């Protein structure tokens, strides 16, 4: 994955 | 607990224990936004950095000093706090996640 779709996922949890 | 439950479901332990990560309880626009925030300096020396005007709700994982793989254990702690990212590219959104305070 690219490095913004990283971290959505592993700090997002709206 | 949440943690360890969270941190398998989002990839960062399933192939191994990760120290610390943060999740945040809030849109994915509202802390893309923070990108357009208080530019502040990183710790690396870079100073892509951007703080959030507002406090966030975030959950800290963070390992236990004992803890190991596979069996990663976590201690969960909640908070309201700002938050700190790095953002790059255009557009120019959050890629790492630095701090909160
Ligand atoms: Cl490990
Ligand atoms: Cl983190
Ligand atoms: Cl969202
Ligand atoms: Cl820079
Ligand atoms: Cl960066």
């Amino acid at each position: 994955e690219t490095a913004a779709a990283h971290f959505e996922q592993h700090h997002m949890d709206s | 607990n949440y943690c360890n439950q969270m941190m398998k479901s989002r990839n960062l332990t399933k192939d191994r224990c990760k120290p610390v990560n943060t999740f945040v309880h809030e849109s994915l626009a509202d802390v893309q936004a923070v990108c357009s925030q208080k530019n502040v300096a990183c710790k690396n020396g870079q100073t892509n950095c951007y703080q959030s005007y507002s406090t966030m709700s975030i959950t800290d994982c963070r390992e236990t000093g004992s803890s190991k793989y596979p069996n990663c254990a976590y201690k969960t702690t909640q908070a309201n706090k700002h938050i700190i990212v790095a953002c790059e590219g255009n557009p120019y959104v959050p890629v790492h996640f630095d701090a909160s305070v």
